[PDB]
């Protein structure tokens, strides 16, 4: 099989700017009819992957045309100029020159914004829910930029490893920002032993460690 | 071709 | 306009079989082009599995040959895919395409012997602008769906991508982020829907 490579995992860019995403093949993907089986896909959040460009530098249909495509042999170019909000996704070369079709991994395009802090919250467990003998502790960080933000849970002072899980939201297209919940899981009985519960959470956009906390 | 055929 | 359309089942137990539907829409996959699967992992890795042309002639993954079975009913503008023998490492989303231009929207399949299950609804209750939710907590499989009163509230909603829990059930968080002086006059409430179990849940989320 081909192997195809993509360098970066994610590319940031200022909207209005434009941005070159790269891609690789192992073997030459020129085909002695001149052509050059290199295509591009797009896939946007929550949506299916779409064609952006076939044979290396063909615009497919439908697209807007801020995006081409550019190669020789074994390397490749996605350049897309002016970018927009919409344009946010993961893109993926594919070689088509021989079966079975292959895709490289893909680059995340990330819209750069000016620095914002997340508004963080903090959610003690449900009555309902300490019924059930588990307690789940939640911290919100809301609508920051950039993507990387620490979240350290701290139980009566002390920190806590390996009994928390976090999910953070694809890059947004109305503020370009990124939300992020941290949900701690305890038993209901380790739960009522402690008092303090404390959520901090360190962001390139906070003058220092903010702390979120309750007491039970 | 290694292109998909189209239309025949 | 040609459209395609992934049909079957969210849910296989590993030994079995996967089947799946690819309906077209105004046009006859006699006519030209090859129609193919393409499914994508979790973690987002694309894998093109095979095809079936305009003539019925397939075209599969050497890595897939021994499993798969691609086919096709001309007189339904249908064709299909079977996977045979499924494990965990099949869970994916299935694409039908066709050529590399016209997509499906995709159908996730969980293999798992895992049964079906419905989600506990937590409320995230609220403390300028306050921030609420409701925790949807121990599902399976994936997906589920969240709006709040009933479509009517969408400003301010984040739903977070679920996590996986070492039980092997799923759970998320969706919050909405609301003007502090609302909480007297409108009512909050999450509606959950979890298809697979057959669930839908409203959970009033009010101040505590």
């Amino acid at each position: 099989d081909i192997v195809m490579t993509q360098a970066a995992p994610s590319v940031p860019v200022t909207p209005g700017e434009s941005v070159s995403i790269s891609c690789r093949s192992s073997k030459s993907l020129l085909h002695s009819n001149g052509n050059t089986y290199l295509y591009w896909f797009l896939q946007r959040p929550g949506q299916s992957p779409q064609l952006l460009i076939h044979r290396m530098s063909n615009l497919a249909s439908g697209v807007p045309d801020r995006f081409s495509g550019s190669g020789s042999g074994t390397a490749f170019t996605l350049r897309i100029s002016r970018v927009e909000a919409e344009d946010v996704g993961v893109y993926y070369c594919m070689q088509h020159l021989e079966y079975p079709y292959t895709f490289g991994g893909g680059t995340r395009l990330e819209v750069k914004r000016t620095v914002a802090a997340p508004s963080v919250f903090i959610f003690p467990p449900s009555d309902e829910q300490l019924k059930s003998g588990t307690a789940s502790v939640v911290c919100l960080l809301n609508n920051f930029y950039p993507r990387e933000a620490k979240v350290q849970w701290k139980v009566d002072n002390a920190l806590q490893s390996g009994n928390s899980q976090e999910s953070v939201t694809e890059q947004d297209s109305k503020d370009s920002t990124y939300s992020l919940s941290s949900t701690l899981t305890l038993s209901k009985a380790d739960y009522e032993k402690h008092k303090v519960y404390a959520c901090e959470v360190t962001h390139q956009g906070l003058s220092s460690p903010v702390t979120k906390s309750f007491n039970r | 071709s290694p292109g998909t055929p189209g239309s025949r | 306009d040609v459209q395609l359309q992934e049909s079957g089942p969210g849910l296989v137990k590993p030994s079995q079989s996967l089947s799946l539907t690819c309906s077209v829409t105004d046009y006859s996959i006699t006519s030209g082009y090859y129609w193919n699967w393409i499914r994508q992992f979790p973690g987002n890795k694309l894998e093109w599995m095979g095809y079936i042309s305009y003539d019925g002639s397939n075209n599969y993954n050497p890595s897939l040959k021994n499993r798969i079975s691609i086919t096709r009913d001309p007189s339904k503008d249908q064709f299909f895919l079977n996977l045979n023998s499924v494990t965990t490492e099949d869970t994916a989303t299935y694409y039908c395409t066709r050529g590399s231009l016209v997509w499906g929207q995709g159908t996730l399949v969980t293999v798992s012997a895992a049964s079906t299950k419905g989600p506990s609804v937590f409320p995230l209750a609220p403390s300028g602008t306050a921030a609420l939710g409701c925790l949807v907590k121990d599902y399976f499989p994936e997906p589920v769906t969240v709006s709040w009163n009933s479509g009517a509230l969408t400003s301010g909603v984040h739903t977070f991508p679920a996590v996986l829990q070492s039980s092997g059930l799923y759970s998320l968080s969706s919050v909405v982020t609301v003007p502090s002086s609302s909480l007297g006059t409108q009512t909050y409430i999450c509606n959950v829907n979890h298809k697979p179990s057959n669930t839908k849940v409203d959970k009033k989320v009010e101040p505590k």
